[PDB]
């Protein structure tokens, strides 16, 4: 009743938001486990300033804000940030000062602040990487040298993958006085999320609805969940397992876009035990967030 | 002694202090990190840190008594994560991330210890704890829970004169000095040998 | 109303879009999908570049254009970009630089244009790729050596496939002050892209109308597609059940995509019962497209 786990995945498409550089100018994609196999991954704060994009698409107050500046990369300091701050800061974002300004702000409120509240992990593409790329660039030189770019044009490679990828992510419910308004935002932006990525120019995919399952236990953050689905998509095996022997109560599950496999006969079992009667994913946050919720 | 309890996590970090523009991991958690987690999992308030910004002080008369075997049989391999960073402003600077690690933590203490774990599976009126050990930053952290006792054998390392430095006693203003454990490889074995239970003043 | 998606498939045809290179005389061709088969793609720069081309088929004010010269790469500029220019910089691309002169040209405009105001992705062949190709060749020599080539007469090969393939779009509604007036003129360029490869001479194909699937909504973003068709082209089997229940069950609403040419199939009854909640009324996407840029515009 004080905490909430769940996985997120997505439909296939091609790959994006590169970090590495190289020597000789191919773009490359992360890579981390060494098995025999690669895979693209993605860092949670990329993910963490979209969602702060889209808290600042709604209406919600907050002291930080990406400013489109001078080639070194700048963040708007604005006002002192405030714990009661009505959307951003009460949410998350850690401040640390080196001064600690003057007599800890004046005495007030608290100096270091404490992001908790809202965890997140990696993403792993669950398909392995492959050696294929293409070369598309193909620059320009001008031809009235008015503002030239770089003399000569050049030829490099671009690679890209045909995956899809998950994350999980986590939250505890402890506050409920002012918490539960900015709570129902950030559900319904988590429930609908784009970007997290630089080029989109190229390379446009979008992640929010797939098959998602969430579990509200008082558990104090133990999971039986391995957070791996399949490549093809039918993880359902993990619940095989458990929900036959219902050792995960009755009520330990929840359903998303996979429900709408053909075969029925074993939901109906399961809808006397589990309460997954959802097949739009947008509907599920609507619910469940009232029950995770004290009213 | 009397009971080890064994947890895994999908990925993990534990970074040395004074990194610099390279931050490093070890294999293993550190004796005080490890501490700390656990420490964390019963509930406590921050003392060790004695941070800058709030005064939270470790009062001297604390006695945790705790003697902890661990060590990595498993490999795991690490690799790069390209990233940047606002703290130095913005520049740019990479690190490190462990892919997994392994499962063989042992812990002593006096009985008080098992009330909290065995109420863990059952929580009322739970409190956030303060000091996240090892590691100050937050989003790295997951746990999990096996009573199983004496399978799954792996080695423990003792310390003689592998892992070439560990943190001891959580310093923050100075160095602790504590040192390496230099416990480096230890032996197949299915039960520690004495030599690795040790005693962590905090 | 603030955004607008959509994915465009086309005819079956050979295409031939020589693309790599290789010493061993073949012009291959570029594979991005592991499925066990191979699958033929189109960069989106080549899409962008028709665009333009044909935004200046069009009477549209421009600072960029392609000349031939020496045999660098090289376009004309014309010129500075500006934010507030008519057809090319505003809609899309954006002003690198070096040295920025001074003082950003005296705080005229920005020289960061934040990305192009439309959005897309590679094509996708949606057929397998087949080892097939053509002795299409044999290079001569010259008779009487005035302006001669190379001096031998070689031989190579090429290869063709025959496909049809699609790919996805998409944009948000920002600005309505400037933007209607070069939005309609995208959106009819859309309608009709010719070229977007490098042989037209020899294996010509157009590929504007097959199909279209778009939707607008003030949803910020969500697709319900998976941007995938079948061979037969139609998609609506797993969709058939989420058109309906417009008014209840918290399905994707009635006025929430539109029509296109697989309309046109042979059953009319089910047409008929789709017709009660959704748009799917326009067989022409031409057509289609003169009204769904009104109803997304302003006006």
């Amino acid at each position: 009743n004080l905490n909430l786990f769940a996985t997120i995945l997505t439909y296939p498409a091609p790959a994006s938001n590169y970090r590495g550089e190289s020597e000789e100018n191919r773009s490359v994609i992360q890579k981390i486990l060494k098995d025999g196999q690669k895979y693209a991954i993605i860092s949670p704060e990329s993910m963490r300033n979209a969602l702060r994009e889209m808290l600042i698409e709604l209406g919600q107050p907050n002291n930080r804000t990406r400013l489109h500046s001078e080639d070194q990369l700048a963040v708007e300091f604005k006002e002192y940030p405030n714990p009661d701050k009505f959307a951003d800061d009460f949410l998350f974002g850690y401040m640390v000062a080196q001064t600690n300004d003057a007599k800890e702000m004046k005495k007030l409120n608290r100096p270091a602040k404490r992001d908790s509240i809202f965890r997140c992990n990696m993403a792993v593409a669950v398909n392995p990487y492959k050696y294929d790329t293409v070369f598309y660039q193909s620059p320009l030189n001008a031809g009235d040298s008015a503002w030239k770019n770089s003399t000569s044009s050049a030829l490099l490679h671009r690679e890209v993958t045909h995956t899809a990828f998950q994350y999980p992510f986590a939250l505890a419910g402890k506050d409920c006085a002012a918490k539960p308004e900015w709570v129902k935002a950030l559900l319904q932006a988590i429930a609908e999320l784009n970007g997290v990525a630089g080029g989109h120019a190229r390379a446009y995919y979008e992640f929010a609805p797939r098959s998602v399952v969430a579990r509200l236990t008082p558990k104090l953050v133990a999971g039986y969940q391995t957070y791996g689905f399949d490549a093809e998509g039918n993880w359902l095996e993990l619940s095989r397992l458990t929900a036959t022997d219902s050792l995960p109560a009755n009520e330990f599950w929840l359903g998303g876009e996979l429900v709408r496999k053909m075969d029925q006969e074993q939901k109906a079992q399961l809808e006397a035990m589990g309460a997954h009667l959802y097949a739009n994913p947008e509907k599920l946050f609507a619910d469940l967030a009232d029950s995770f919720l004290g009213v | 002694v009397t009971r080890y309890l064994r947890l895994k996590a999908p990925f993990a970090a534990f970074r040395p202090f004074q990194s610099g523009s390279f931050r490093s991991t070890t294999p293993v958690p550190s004796f005080s990190a490890v501490y700390g987690l656990l420490l964390n999992l019963a509930g406590i308030e921050q003392r060790q840190e004695v941070e800058g910004k709030v005064t939270l002080i470790k009062p001297k008369a604390e006695l945790p008594k705790l003697a902890i075997a661990i060590g990595q049989v498993k490999p795991s391999s690490t690799s790069l994560i390209n990233q940047q960073l606002h703290n130095y402003w913005i520049a740019p600077v990479r690190r490190e991330v462990l892919v997994n690690l392994d499962l063989i933590i042992g812990l002593q203490s006096p009985v008080e210890f098992w009330q909290k774990l065995d109420q863990g599976l059952k929580g009322e009126t739970v409190i956030n704890r303060y000091g996240l050990p090892f590691a100050g930053d937050n989003n790295f952290l997951f746990d999990e829970i096996y009573p199983i006792e004496k399978p799954d054998l792996a080695s423990w390392y003792c310390p003689l004169e592998g892992a070439c430095r560990l943190t001891l006693w959580i310093d923050r203003e100075n160095n602790t000095q504590t040192t390496i454990k230099v416990f480096s490889p230890s032996d197949f074995r299915l039960e520690p040998p004495a030599k690795a239970w040790q005693q962590l003043p905090g």
